[PDB]
């Protein structure tokens, strides 16, 4: 055991809204469309330095679809984090932000850190979402909102941290 | 001056599978196999495969319910040959088609000699084989059908955006290169994730401009080309391309073997081993009848059974449909008129 | 031996008929209609015959009880939900005079899984116990592998 810590990050939203693009620029610092949709689940990893502690992670990402959700499910199981992203240009995939959250009560642990992001917020002449209105819902529940970017970026590292830092919490 | 059909029907029926290859040949059928171009199949047949060569010949092998498998070729000098053909687990020639068939399991198939899983590249040149052989077709009840549900056929638009350039296209059997793709990509007005086809290209297609550029940057005969154009003028074409980029055509295949298709994941991830999600090679062929069929098999590393640890290979979820001459590439129509038939098979490496 | 495989849905049939008839495990489908293979181990041939399980298919069974030298029916160790909607098919297999003179091999299949479920625990689960004037066994064993599933071949074998 060379690591310190085993977290499992489960990435669930509406399909479309970059859940594979903030996956990428934090585990490779990149990001292309020359990628297809994902087809099912995805699994990356990406070792960080918190706390003077070697926090190994384990990023399952899965497709949008609501076909697949049905599968993603025997995934919900030993999640250590939601990361339940939304586009914050696309009004739909704002209002089913609460959707996906239901699903992780009736499949993901009670205990599970839950963190919103607000992705694709670069393209703010085509936004939907003021960082008022999310963050009302959010604050709402007690879920850490942030806009990011995984274009330029913006809280790439930070919105991602904040889910290894809250999860040290229960540990 | 054996004629270039001739020479595939030949190996098929011989074995591709055949162990005294000096590999220096797999090399050479590998060029062949990759022409064929699943086709809309006739009422009594399970499955219509063509290929028209670069030595003017052509091969049409057909498979009726009874397994019966009847080939015709055209030489270069318009020959009609008919041959019927014989499947034995000598050679495995029924395997070594792209058909799909009622198999008990999902079928199981070994790569040829060389044929490594690494990087991006590595991938796709799998996938390619892959797609040309047999599958098994799953079957799908109302609450795991890609077309059922709150909102079916939803990402079609955005599955395509992110989807051509980057996938192996085929328009009868004239492939259609990345920036052939790019190209497509504009005429159908597919800019960002959330736009959708212009109303026009909806209700008349591709617009005869841009279309003919796709073809002119696109690998075959001028007489070949020129095809191309007349299909992607059409606005059934449209829905065709649109739909075979579909992204839930893989939950009835993946609802089947997803837990064996993590733990291939797992391995690579571990591994490193730069390896794209899934990839995708989709073949349209139009019938001189009309009829449009749609053939897209998704590819996705998987892990074999318990019985082989530590052998990984590819599960290849093919989709085949047909395209109603009327059917506009509306998210509604594309739902309640199309059929899929979805079947896949898993491959693993030759070690 | 004309053998008749049987049991509730998603048991473990068809992974076991075509387990042996293989070797290899292969991802079985939903069979809808009927598998029947021809494996032959202890130098004796086996005619097995995979009937589906789906709870609309299953009154179908009975066009195949006539004819039938021995009863395999796999049972699912872990749906302990439905474990005894197994004894309720399995004594109206039995008990129809069709098969009322037959070996009687059950499959106590998944004894991987966590939940495992004991072969003498099921042996009076199904009511297999307390009925006698009759010829059967408990073998345990799990398709995904191959343990049990030919020392139950070679049961039918010594038993007949
Ligand atoms: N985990 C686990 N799964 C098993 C075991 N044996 C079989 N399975 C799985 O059980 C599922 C159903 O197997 P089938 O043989 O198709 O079930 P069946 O009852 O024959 O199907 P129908 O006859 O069509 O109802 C498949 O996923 C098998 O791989 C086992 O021992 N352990
Ligand atoms: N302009 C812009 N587009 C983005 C950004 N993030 C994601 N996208 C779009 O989303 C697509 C890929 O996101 P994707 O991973 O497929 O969403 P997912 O499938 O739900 O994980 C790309 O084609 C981009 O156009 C961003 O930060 N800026
Ligand atoms: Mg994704
Ligand atoms: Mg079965």
């Amino acid at each position: 055991p060379e690591y310190d810590y085993l977290f499992k990050l489960l990435l669930i939203g509406d399909s479309g809204v970059g859940k594979s693009c903030l996956l990428l620029r934090f585990a490779d610092d990149t990001y292309t469309e020359s990628y297809i949709s994902t087809i099912g689940v995805d699994f990356k990893i990406r070792t960080i330095e918190l706390d003077g502690k070697t926090i190994k992670l384990q990023i399952w990402d899965t497709a949008g679809q609501e076909r697949f959700r049905t599968i993603t499910s025997s995934y919900y199981r030993g999640a250590h984090g939601i990361i339940v992203v939304y586009d914050v240009t696309d009004q739909e995939s704002f209002n089913n932000v609460k959707q996906w959250l239901q699903e992780i009560d009736r499949y993901a642990s009670e205990n599970v850190n839950k963190l919103l992001v607000g992705n694709k917020c670069d393209l703010t002449t085509k936004k939907v979402v003021d960082y008022t209105t999310a963050k009302e819902f959010a604050d709402s529940l007690g879920i850490p909102f942030l806009e990011t970017s995984a274009k330029n970026a913006t809280n790439v590292e930070q919105s991602f941290m904040t889910m290894a830092a809250e999860i040290k919490k229960r540990m | 001056e054996m004629s270039c059909a001739e020479k595939l029907l030949k190996v098929l029926s011989f074995g591709l599978w055949n162990p005294t290859y000096s590999r220096s040949e797999r090399q050479s059928f590998q060029e062949l196999l990759t022409v064929l171009e699943p086709v809309y199949p006739l009422p009594n047949e399970l499955g219509r495969v063509s290929a028209r060569f670069s030595d003017g010949s052509s091969l049409r092998i057909s498979v009726t319910n009874s397994e019966s498998i009847e080939a015709e070729i055209r030489t270069p000098n318009n020959e009609k040959i008919t041959v019927l053909l014989e499947s034995n687990e000598q050679n495995r020639l029924l395997q070594s088609l792209p058909i799909d068939r009622h198999m008990p399991y999902i079928q199981v198939h070994r790569a040829l000699s060389e044929m490594d899983l690494t990087d991006t590249t590595s991938m796709r040149n799998l996938l390619g084989f892959t797609s040309k052989l047999s599958t098994t077709l799953i079957p799908h009840n109302a609450q795991t059908d890609p077309l059922s549900g709150p909102t079916p056929f939803s990402s079609i638009f955005m599955d395509t955006c992110r989807g051509l350039g980057n996938a192996k296209l085929s328009l009868n059997g004239v492939d259609i290169p990345a920036n052939a793709q790019m190209l497509l990509r504009d005429a159908l007005g597919l800019k960002d994730t959330h736009s959708s086809p212009t109303r026009n290209v909806i209700d008349h297609g591709i617009s005869r401009h841009d279309a003919e550029q796709i073809a002119r940057e696109s690998s075959g005969s001028d007489k070949q080309k020129a095809e191309v154009v007349e299909f992607l003028c059409h606005p059934e074409a449209a829905t065709a391309i649109c739909s075979a980029f579909y992204q839930s055509f893989n939950v009835p295949a993946l609802t089947l073997t997803h837990e064996r298709i993590s733990k291939a994941s797992e391995y690579n991830a571990e591994r490193s081993l730069d390896t794209p999600n899934a990839c995708i090679n989709i073949s349209i062929s139009q019938s001189s009848d009309g009829n449009i069929y749609v053939t897209s098999h998704t590819g996705v590393l998987i892990m074999a059974p318990e019985d082989r640890p530590n052998e990984m290979g590819m599960l290849t979820n093919r989709t085949s449909y047909e395209v109603p001459q009327g059917v506009k590439c509306t998210i509604d129509e594309m739902v309640r008129a199309l059929q899929p038939r979805y079947a896949a098979s898993e491959t693993y490496l030759q070690n | 031996m004309r053998i008749l495989m049987l049991g509730l849905d998603a048991a473990g049939k068809t992974t076991i008929l075509y387990k042996l008839k293989l070797g290899q495990s292969v991802t079985t489908i939903p069979t809808v209609g009927f598998n029947v293979e021809t494996v032959t181990y202890k130098n004796v041939k086996f005619n097995v015959w995979d009937v589906g399980g789906q709870d609309k298919i299953r009154p179908l069974w009975r066009h195949y009880y006539t004819g039938t030298q021995g009863l395999i029916f796999v049972v699912d160790c872990a749906d302990r939900d439905r474990i005894d909607e197994a004894r309720q098919e399995l004594h109206r297999i039995i008990n129809d005079r069709e098969m009322r003179d037959a070996i009687i091999l059950i499959f106590a299949n998944k004894q991987d899984l966590p939940d495992a479920m004991k072969p003498h625990e099921i042996q009076e689960k199904l009511g297999l116990t307390r009925i006698r004037d009759r010829n059967w066994y408990v073998q345990p064993s799990c398709a995904t592998s191959g343990d049990g599933l030919y020392e139950g071949l070679t049961w039918l074998t010594s038993n007949y």
